């Protein structure tokens, strides 16, 4: 609801602006969480969504 | 087709005979058994019956049972229990899955089983056996007893151990049954281990108030299924 | 080369490939089911290398 | 739904296909295969398949 | 474990036969001997062992066969009266009386 | 697989079918190990 | 020491009725080893 914006984003799929300054490091999640030592064991994907 | 050659748990092999293969025409199945590697074929079960030893026997016969070896078919075990009347641990081998009357080479263990029990007591029959991946679990008529080992060729004839059941008499070994998961470890991951457990038909006596026991692999501690009207456990 | 083959509805036929002098042509020949008519048959393609 | 215990209101679907398929008196004819008398219905729908 | 052929033997002879996850059964047939045995090998071929009878089955097939030691395929069904009713074009009600 | 850590089975069932198949049921066993394949080597670059 | 005596059957379990042991009661083993007359005492 709010990609009604007149100023073209560079790529479509709002979710970009999301998911852009972090997905660099999605690794480092994935291990953090495959050896439970982060978070509530909780693995927020980044394709899920 | 192999490159190693020491004695563990080896799958068979399936065998297709074809015409061509891509275009595939004229299939034809069978199997392939290595020799060199599986674990029970290097040991001597006993002495060995000659024909017209085992016709007599005949009359006698009262039950068969088999084995399987997990991971590969058809080097069953053929055991047989009998009537009282007779005495004698009588076992057949095969090696090409019961296939000819002829191949089922016919062993006794009387010596071995008589070795570890101080007295001979009154005539043995086998009641049940199985064969795990590394294993042989023999529950006769006068107890419990368990192979040392098949990974360790030493003296090429198979040391029975007997397991301890206290108050355990020759009229219960006689209602008792082994059950055992099926499951091939061939290539032995760390998290696969083994488990055997037997079953009595009993009265709950003074000396022993539990009638199921289970062990893990090297048969020699064998703990009740139960800890603390009552139930039975058929099987665990 | 390639040819195409649709067998009989119930039969089964097996196809073979032969060569006049095999002392002097080797052949590679690989027998796959594509597609399946609008009756029910199935159209098989066998590729001779 | 008046039935005693089940005196209760619902709803349900109609299936108008099932009904026509059950829809039974139907033209048939008694063909003769394997030395015997058979009952085949006639087709009605003028294809097969669609 | 090839064909997940599952089979048990019940007293009065008869022979039960299913495959592993099925929800139904089938009774492949019935033996009357005295005392004997079922084995399954790697291929999936079904033997009757019995003391100096190790029979395999009269008709052989290419594949794995789990009913080749019994004759004839036995006829399943009960001694009553079957009443016939139309509901369809294709299917059809039977009432054992 | 989920993370760290077995063995299981997969069982394909064709519930329809007929008890005189070959084959009905489908087993394959998936291991959360590694093969005995799975090595990793370091060419010299001199042969 | 102290040895115990008992009047058994001689079955498969157990091939002897007649045990002692030491100062600390904890290992009770049998006091005669490898028709067989019984043991009144020992
Ligand atoms: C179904 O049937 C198939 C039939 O092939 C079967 O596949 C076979 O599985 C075997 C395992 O059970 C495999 O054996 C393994 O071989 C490894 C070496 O592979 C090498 O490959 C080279 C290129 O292909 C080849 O040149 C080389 O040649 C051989 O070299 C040997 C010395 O390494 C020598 O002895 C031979 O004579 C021959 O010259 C090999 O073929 C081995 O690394 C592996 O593990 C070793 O086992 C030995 C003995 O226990 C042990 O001392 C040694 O330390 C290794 O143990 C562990 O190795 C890993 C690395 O893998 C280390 O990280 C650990 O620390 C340990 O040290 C094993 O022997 C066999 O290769 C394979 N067949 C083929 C053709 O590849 C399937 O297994 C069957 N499956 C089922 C389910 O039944
Ligand atoms: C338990 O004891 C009764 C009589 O004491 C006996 O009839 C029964 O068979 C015993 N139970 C079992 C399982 O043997
Ligand atoms: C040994 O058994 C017999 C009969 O089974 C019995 O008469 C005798 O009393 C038993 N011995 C003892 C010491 O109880």
């Amino acid at each position: 609801s709010k990609y009604d914006k007149p100023y073209a984003d560079p790529v479509h799929d709002p979710t970009w602006r999301w998911w852009q300054h972090k997905t660099k490091d999605k690794d480092y999640f994935f291990y953090l969480f495959s050896n439970r030592l982060a978070a509530e064991g909780i693995y927020i994907n980044m394709n899920a969504y | 087709i192999t490159v190693n050659t020491d004695i563990a748990a080896v799958e068979q092999w399936m065998i297709k005979i074809t015409m061509h293969e891509g275009l595939n025409i004229y299939d034809t199945e069978g199997t392939l058994l290595d020799l060199v590697r599986e674990p029970i074929l290097q040991w001597n079960l006993g002495r060995v019956l000659t024909e017209m030893e085992v016709r007599d026997l005949y009359p006698e016969v009262n039950d068969i049972k088999v084995t399987k070896s997990p991971c590969a078919n058809d080097v069953a075990l053929i055991g047989f229990m009998m009537k009282p009347s007779s005495n004698g641990v009588f076992i057949g081998k095969t090696i090409s899955g019961f296939w000819t009357y002829k191949e089922c080479i016919w062993h006794d263990l009387t010596e071995i089983i008589y070795a570890e029990l101080k007295d001979e007591h009154q005539g043995l029959t086998v009641i049940d056996l199985v064969l795990t991946n590394h294993f042989l679990v023999i529950l006769t008529s006068l107890g419990l007893y368990v192979s040392s080992d098949l990974r360790y060729p030493t003296t090429s004839q198979i040391k029975l151990s007997r397991a301890e059941f206290c108050g355990f008499e020759r009229v219960d070994y006689i209602r008792g049954n082994l059950w055992y998961n099926e499951k091939c470890f061939a290539n032995r991951e760390s998290f696969e281990v083994d488990y055997v457990t037997i079953t009595f038909n009993r009265n709950r006596t003074l000396s022993e108030s539990s009638s199921c026991f289970f062990s893990k692999e090297p048969f020699l501690h064998w703990l009740p299924c139960v800890f603390s009207s009552i139930p039975r456990v058929i099987t665990f | 080369l390639s040819a195409l083959m649709i067998p009989r509805k119930g039969e089964n036929p097996t196809p073979l490939v032969m060569v006049s002098n095999p002392h002097a042509l080797g052949f590679k020949a690989n027998l796959n089911e594509f597609g399946n008519t609008f009756d029910g048959n199935s159209k098989y393609k066998l590729d001779i290398e | 739904l008046f039935d005693v215990g089940k005196e209760r209101l619902v709803k349900r679907l109609l299936p108008v296909g099932t009904l026509m398929e059950y829809n039974l008196p139907k033209p048939f004819t008694v063909v003769n295969q394997g030395n015997y008398q058979a009952i085949s219905f006639t087709h009605t729908c003028p294809f097969k398949e669609i | 474990f090839y064909t997940s052929d599952i089979v048990f033997i019940v007293e009065d002879g008869r022979i039960l036969t299913t495959k592993a996850g099925l929800t139904t059964y089938s009774e492949l047939g019935i033996l009357k001997d005295a005392i004997f045995t079922l084995y399954y090998d790697q291929l999936g071929y079904i033997h009757k062992l019995t003391p100096e009878n190790f029979d395999a089955g009269s008709k052989l097939l290419g594949h794995g066969n789990s009913g080749s030691i019994f004759g004839k395929r036995p006829d399943l069904g009960f001694e009553a009266i079957l009443v016939p009713q139309y509901i369809s074009t294709n299917e059809m009600y039977f009432f054992a009386h | 697989g989920r993370f760290f850590q077995g063995s299981t089975s997969i069982a394909l069932v064709l519930w329809e079918g007929s008890s005189k198949c070959y084959a009905i049921t489908l087993l394959p066993t998936i291991k959360s190990s590694c093969s005995y394949l799975r090595t990793m080597h370091h060419t010299p670059g001199r042969h």
